[PDB]
This record gives C-alpha cells, structure tokens and sequence, in this order.
C-alpha cells in the first residue's frame, strides 16, 4: 500500500494569494500514527519545494511588483495539503536531519503553518529544531552543497528605517546570539570530530549572497553580517548597517528590478545557511561562510519532515 | 462492527432544551470525530457540528452557532447533543455520524445513527389506539389519536414485509396524528394464516399486538 | 466562503434512463467531496468518495467526475432502487463538511389503475367516541388523483384526511389513504357509504360502497 508521487498541492490559510486560492485553516487536523514502517526521506529531492517555489514566485511578483504603488506585505502561515487519494506523511523523529530513514513516521494531510519568507544566510520566522540543533546537507562530504543549520532556540532581530533618510540599520542581542553560535560550533565540531571551526565573511560578488538580503514590509534590506560571524565572540547589543536599496537583482529569475519611492521588522532567526570551503591539508580548522543563492533551500528547511505519497 | 446507536424520539415544550445520545461501537471511541446533522422535511440535510471525542473540541456551522452543544463521556463511549431555546421550527430528525477509514485522512460519513425525531410542541403526549381493517385481498391496522410520531408498525413481527404500506401520518384539527398500515395478501389465505400488527410507540412505552380477522 | 450548489433540485425520469447531477463549488475544495443517497424513510448511504471512486458496496451504474471545481454524478440505466434524494459532500476542510440543498429524483412510469378497496368502521372503535371509514387507492400512477366521499348521495367535505405513499421502491407506484371521520351519532344516521375515485388511468369515475351491516 502507498507509493511516492507528485500532485499540485493545495493550500489552507486561516485568512480573515491566500485570498480565494487557499481554503480556510483546518481547525481539526488528524496526524494518524503509523507503525512498523521505516520510510526513507530526501529533503533535498522532493517537488514540494518545486510547487512551493513556483507558487511563491507567483505571489511574490503579484503583491510587490517592480517598476508600482505602496501597500502592506507581511506573510501569514499557509498550510499545504494533498487532495483525496494522496497522503502527506510526517517524520516525527526529533533528531532527523532531513535524509534517510524515519521510524516515528505518521501520516496527515496538511503541513504546518508555513510562513513563506525568503531570505539569505539567515532563516527567518520559521519552526525551530525540535530537540537539539540540526545540521542539514545533501552530503557533509561534498562542499558545493550548502549547509542549513536549524537552531534550537530562535534569536530575534529588529530592522529599522527612521525623517526619511538614505539607509537603515538592524540590532541583535550579542549575548544569546553568540551563545547559540557557540552551540552550533560545538555541534559542527561533533560531526567534524572536535576540529576547530572558523567563521568568515562571504566571498563576494552577487550582493544578496554576500549580505543578509530580505524584504521587510515592502522594501529590501541588505545587512552586513561581518559582525555576527565573529570568531572571537564583547557581548553587548550588536548593530548592523543595512542598505534599503531600490535596485535589486530578481530572485524571480534572470533579470533585475527597481522598486518605487519609518518602518520596522521584528523576526525570529531559526536557521542559517553556511558554505564550507576546502581544506586539503584539512588544517586543524574548517571555515564556514554565510551562504544562500538557490531559493530552493529556504523551503526544504521547512519541508524536510514530509513526503507526498499515493494511497494504494 | 461499525455500529452507532442513538436515543429515541422525544417531545419537550417550546423554549426548552433537549439531549440526544449516540453510543458508538466497533472501534476505539476516541480517534474518530463525531459529527451531527439534521433534517426537517420541507428542506434537505445540513451539517451542524464537529466534536473530537479525544479532546472536547467543537467547531460549528454558522447557523447553529450557539444553540447546539456537544459532549463526550469517553468511558461509556457515548456522545451527547444538546439543543436549546427550541423554537417551533427546530422540530426535525437529528443524526450522528463518524468519519471512517484506515490510514491518511479522507473522512467520509460511513456509519450513520438511525436518527432521532424531535417534535417541539405544546401538547401532552398520549399513547395511540390500534384498530382492525378486516375485508387477492387486503387488510390493515388503523392507529389513530396519538402524539407524538413516530409509531412503528410491523406485521407478524416483520415476517410479512412485501405488500405492506405504511403511510405518513396526518395531523387532524384535534391536534393528534392518525395513520394506517395496510397489506395485500392472497385471497385464499384469509382465515388460513393469522395476521397480527405489532404497533410500537416509543415515546409513551406502547406496544399493542392486535390481530385482524374477517 | 466555499458555497456549494446542487444541480437540479427535483428530477423525474423513467426506468432505464440516464440521470445526471452536478455539484458546483464556488471555490476549489481540491478534489475531495463525496456523494450520498437517502431513500425516503432511511439513513443516508454514501455512494462515492474522493470525488470519483465507487464505495465497494454500490453498483457500477453510479460514477462521478469532476476534479476541482465542477463535479458530476451519472446514473446509467437507473432502476427502481434509485428513486430517492442525493447529496454532495465537502470534507477536506475537515470541519466545513457542508452539503448541498439536495436533489430529489422521481419516476416517469406507466399510467396504472388504482387497486381500490374500502374498510368500514371498527367494532372496538364504534363504542369509543367516533367512527372512521377508510378508502385505499393502491399502487397507482401518476400520483395526481382525487377521491371524494358519498353518504346516501351526500357529498362530504372538510372531514377527510388523505395521505399518499412514497414512490414505492419496488414498483415505483403510489398508494393513498383517505380517512373519513364521523361520529357514531352521525354514522348511525345513514346507511350507504361510498368513496368515489377519479384517476388519470381510468375510463370513468369508479366508486366502492357498503350498506351499514
Ligand atoms: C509489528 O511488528 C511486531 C513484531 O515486530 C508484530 O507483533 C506486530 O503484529 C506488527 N504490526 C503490524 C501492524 O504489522
Ligand atoms: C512520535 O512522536 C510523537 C510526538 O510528536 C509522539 O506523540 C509519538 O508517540 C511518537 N511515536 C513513537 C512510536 O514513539
Ligand atoms: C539546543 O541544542 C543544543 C545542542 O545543539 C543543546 O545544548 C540543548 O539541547 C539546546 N540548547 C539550548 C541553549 O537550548
Ligand atoms: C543524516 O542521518 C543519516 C542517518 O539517518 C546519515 O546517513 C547521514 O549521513 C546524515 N546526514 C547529515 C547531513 O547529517
Ligand atoms: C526592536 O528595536 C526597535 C529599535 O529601538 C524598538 O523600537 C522596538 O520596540 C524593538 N522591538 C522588539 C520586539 O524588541
Ligand atoms: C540579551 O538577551 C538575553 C536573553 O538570553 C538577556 O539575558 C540579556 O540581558 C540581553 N542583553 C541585552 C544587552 O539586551
Ligand atoms: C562589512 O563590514 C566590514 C567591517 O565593517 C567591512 O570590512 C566589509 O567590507 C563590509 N562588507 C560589506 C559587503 O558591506
Ligand atoms: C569581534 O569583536 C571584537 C569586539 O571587541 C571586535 O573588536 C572585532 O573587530 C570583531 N571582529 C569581527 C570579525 O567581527
Ligand atoms: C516575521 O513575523 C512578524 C510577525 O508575524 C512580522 O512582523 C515580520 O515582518 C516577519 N518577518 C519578515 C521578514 O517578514
Ligand atoms: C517569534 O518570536 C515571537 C516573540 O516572542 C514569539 O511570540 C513567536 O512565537 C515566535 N515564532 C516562532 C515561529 O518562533
């Protein structure tokens, strides 16, 4: 009984793109438990992220179009679901890393309040790692594939535009952030046998992937994350100089956009995107850099615990 | 297996409230949601609400928000429906149902309580009077002057079922119901086979077993 | 927000014909849905779930296409069992399990004469308050018919109660009962009691009577 498949997954919002196109929130789910079965997952190769990318491109260009008027934009949780015939099933292993067999598997129909927010380097407003901090990668061995660390406790961040001036800033508690940073350092040591760890700024080039780029309440902020990735951390409140730039390069596809001519965002940091490097002498140290690039990763970070299949 | 059993018919005055039960059997009582729906001849069916007999959670249809309430007794595995402020047009038959299946979800209403009827009236309930209709030929039983419906009529304890016609009752100006149960039979069997009607009125615990003879 | 709408409200078809229902959803309930059947007097039966699949325990005459917004139910070679009401069912919005107003279905049958008989009042009923003669029209079609009471040629009015039967599941006919309610003071005053039947499938008005005794 049952086999993996593909299906134009529908959506349930709890609304008050989710206008008519998403059904009201199911106010009574039913994760029905499954037993004696050890199913294999591949967060890195499912089409839930394909569906998700195409749908969010639709909503993205629809609601904040490039030049171009000015109205609100903040995401709201949007469950996804399978129609009759097809089953989402759910890995409930607290320490499942995205790839491989899960035994505490149980099936249900709608996801969990997915907040479709796209970002770089740092992951925002998502669901935390249930038990201990998780590190997700298609293979730790090959470095071209990026790393998605998923935090145990989230860290809030405040980005602010104040007077009508040129650019903006952003603030973070150095205390808890450097604590959780050393926590993930300990974990990365665990998987690379107690090796010394080194954070460094991104290589450069495509501004967005060498910056913390994200759209807050209509406008795009680029925060210099050189401070957050300090090797030697000095634990006072940390400031970031963030560029609110009117010219962007489009995550939509090939092309670049411009958006027309007192605002604030608070957000939880739930994950980080990190690229390794290449130590052939292996040093006694591995170095990590803030990553990003393919928007695809953003969705895997939240759809690792699920798989769409067909009931037979 | 998959077996639900509701309460009987009931008549409590206008502006009051009523409780109808629904005992489920053949599966664990708690992993499956209990739904309540209703029918009033003059319209069709419409859904009233959802109870989770694992939680106590209730989500309701808009029109029935407030008047209806749901309850569990997950031990003697029964669900209780309670309607109140009974205005005269709430009189109807109410069904409880489940959402069967196996794995995944897909919750289609499989088993279905046979439904209880609720006549919100202002009149004292009274047991019916059963009577003969003696004459291929045909006979019957006249059950008249009763309230409330429904009264169930079975010939020869349900051994005579083809040719039996049980009409819908009529309310005559006196404020009571009357109906009749007739049956067609071979002309030769009259006097040869005994024919008796079991008339059972559940509200006022009535069973009259009256034998018809030419 | 998701308004469901049935297709025809009532229906009249002959045995062996084709019948089609539609369930129109004002919004994508996303290919769930389920079709149910309720005969007059009994507890509704589910026919189809998942928009399309037949529930093993129903004949293959039924089926249901749709997938998305518009849905349909098809009965091929409909038979006498089918004459009842049908409904469609949302249920992916877990709780918003909402119906349509329904679709009653009815017979176009052969016109048939009413097997007519008459019962005079009871011996146990006479020494109670009242008497009531009853005239039965049995297995007739169409449904439209009429009966009027005669007592010593006196046409009666305002004291007869009539009740017609469901389109029978076996022969798709109707039955009808006319109950004439009199008092023993009024019942014993006259002798000849007749009921007069007029029906579309008869050549002339028919009557059936009894002299008191
Ligand atoms: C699960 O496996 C155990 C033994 O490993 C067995 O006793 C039980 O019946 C199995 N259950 C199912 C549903 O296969
Ligand atoms: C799987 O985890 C859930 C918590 O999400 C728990 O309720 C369930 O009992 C677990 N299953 C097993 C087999 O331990
Ligand atoms: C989260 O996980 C870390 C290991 O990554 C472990 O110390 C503990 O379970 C949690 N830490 C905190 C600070 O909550
Ligand atoms: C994830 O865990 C599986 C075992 O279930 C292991 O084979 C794989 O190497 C792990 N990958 C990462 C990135 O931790
Ligand atoms: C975020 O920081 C700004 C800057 O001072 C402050 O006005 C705002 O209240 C802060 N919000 C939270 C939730 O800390
Ligand atoms: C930062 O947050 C931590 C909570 O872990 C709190 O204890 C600390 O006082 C905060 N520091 C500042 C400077 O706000
Ligand atoms: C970020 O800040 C550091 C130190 O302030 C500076 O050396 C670096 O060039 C900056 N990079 C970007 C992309 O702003
Ligand atoms: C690390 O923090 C110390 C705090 O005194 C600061 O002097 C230094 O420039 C920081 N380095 C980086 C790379 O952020
Ligand atoms: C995260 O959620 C909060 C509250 O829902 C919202 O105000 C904020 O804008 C969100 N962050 C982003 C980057 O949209
Ligand atoms: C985000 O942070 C706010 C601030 O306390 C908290 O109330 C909310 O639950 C957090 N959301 C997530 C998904 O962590």
């Amino acid at each position: 009984v049952w086999k993996d498949a593909d299906t134009t997954l529908f959506c349930a919002s709890d609304a008050k793109w989710a206008t008519h196109a998403c059904v009201p929130t199911d106010p009574n789910p039913q994760e029905i438990h499954l037993e004696n079965v050890t199913e294999n997952f591949n967060m890195w190769k499912n089409n839930m992220v394909e569906q998700m990318q195409e749908d969010v491109i639709s909503l993205w260009d629809q609601s904040l179009q490039p030049c171009c008027p000015k109205i609100s934009f903040d995401p709201i949780p949007i469950h996804y679901c399978t129609p009759a015939g097809y089953v989402i099933l759910k890995c409930n292993d607290k320490n499942f890393n995205g790839t491989g067999p899960c035994k505490n598997v149980s099936s249900v129909q709608c996801t969990h309040g997915i907040k479709p927010v796209v970002s770089t380097q740092l992951l925002l407003n998502g669901s935390l790692a249930e038990e201990e901090i998780i590190i997700r990668s298609e293979n730790l061995t090959n470095n071209a594939k990026t790393i998605i660390v998923h935090l145990n406790k989230s860290v809030e961040i405040n980005c602010t535009r104040p007077g009508d001036i040129r650019k903006a800033y952003c603030e973070i508690n150095g205390t808890k952030w450097n604590k959780v940073l050393k926590q993930v350092t300990e974990k990365l040591k665990e998987h690379f046998n107690n090796k010394t760890i080194i954070f460094q700024p991104p290589s450069g080039g495509d501004l967005e992937i060498t910056m913390h780029s994200f759209n807050c309440r209509g406008e795009f902020f680029y925060c210099n994350t050189t401070q957050l990735f300090n090797n030697t951390c000095c634990n006072g409140t940390i400031t970031l100089p963030c560029k609110i730039k009117q010219i962007i390069n489009m995550w939509q596809g090939t092309g670049q956009a411009m958006y027309a001519p007192k605002i604030n965002c608070v957000s939880n940091i739930t994950g980080i995107l990190l690229t390794r490097d290449g130590g052939a002498n292996n040093t006694s140290n591995e170095t990590f850099r803030p990553g990003g690039g393919n928007i695809k990763d953003n969705w895997r970070s939240e759809l690792y615990k699920y798989k769409v299949v067909q009931i037979e | 297996q998959v077996q639900l059993v509701q309460s009987g018919a009931e008549v409590k005055k206008p502006g009051a409230s009523v409780k109808v039960s629904c005992k489920a059997s053949g599966y664990i009582f708690i992993s499956y949601f209990m739904h309540w729906v209703r029918q009033a001849p003059g319209q069709g069916l419409e859904w009233m609400g959802i109870i989770n007999p694992s939680s106590g959670d209730t989500r309701y249809a808009q029109k029935f928000q407030g008047r209806v309430t749901m309850t569990r007794d997950t031990s003697t595995n029964t669900v209780y429906m309670e309607l109140s402020s009974l205005r005269s047009d709430d009189t109807a038959v109410y069904y409880c149902a489940r959402r069967p299946g196996g794995l995944e979800r897909h919750n289609w209403l499989d088993p279905w309580g046979q439904g209880t009827l609720v006549t919100v009236s202002s009149a004292s309930t009274k047991g019916p009077s059963v009577f003969p209709l003696a004459p291929t030929a045909a006979l019957g039983c006249l059950v008249k002057d009763y309230f409330p419906e429904p009264v169930t009529v079975s010939w020869n304890s349900g051994a005579l079922t083809s040719g039996v016609h049980t009409f819908p009752a009529v309310l005559q100006s006196s404020g009571l119901y009357s109906l009749s149960s007739v049956v067609t039979v071979p002309s030769s069997s009259l006097g040869t086979q005994t024919y008796i009607c079991n008339v059972n009125h559940k509200p006022s615990n009535t069973k009259v077993d009256k034998r018809v003879e030419p | 927000e998701i308004v469901m709408t049935q297709s025809p409200a009532t229906l009249s078809v002959s045995p062996g014909e084709r019948a089609t229902l539609s369930c129109r959803a004002s919004q994508s309930i996303s290919s769930n849905l389920a079709w149910y059947q309720q005969k007059p007097g009994q507890a509704p039966r589910l026919l189809i779930y998942g928009a399309s699949t037949r529930a093993t325990g129903t004949p293959a005459r039924f089926s249901g296409s749709g997938s998305g917004t518009e849905f349909t139910l098809t009965i091929s070679s409909l038979q006498s069992e089918d004459f009842a009401s049908y409904y469609c069912q949302q249920y992916n919005n877990w709780p918003a399990i909402t119906f349509g107003q329904g679709t009653r279905l009815e017979i176009k049958r052969t016109v048939a004469a009413p097997s007519v008989f008459i019962f005079p009042p009871s011996d146990e009923q006479l020494k109670s308050g009242t008497a009531s003669v009853v005239c039965l029209l049995n297995n007739f079609y169409p449904r439209e018919a009429k009966v009027q009471w005669k007592v010593d040629n006196a046409l009666q009015s305002g004291n007869s109660q009539e009740s017609v039967t469901e389109q029978d599941s076996k022969d798709s006919t109707y039955s009808l009962s006319s109950t004439l309610t009199l008092s023993k003071a009024d019942y014993e005053k006259h002798k000849v009691y007749a009921c007069e039947v007029t029906h579309q499938g008869l050549s002339s008005p028919v009557t059936k009577s009894f002299n008191r005794g």
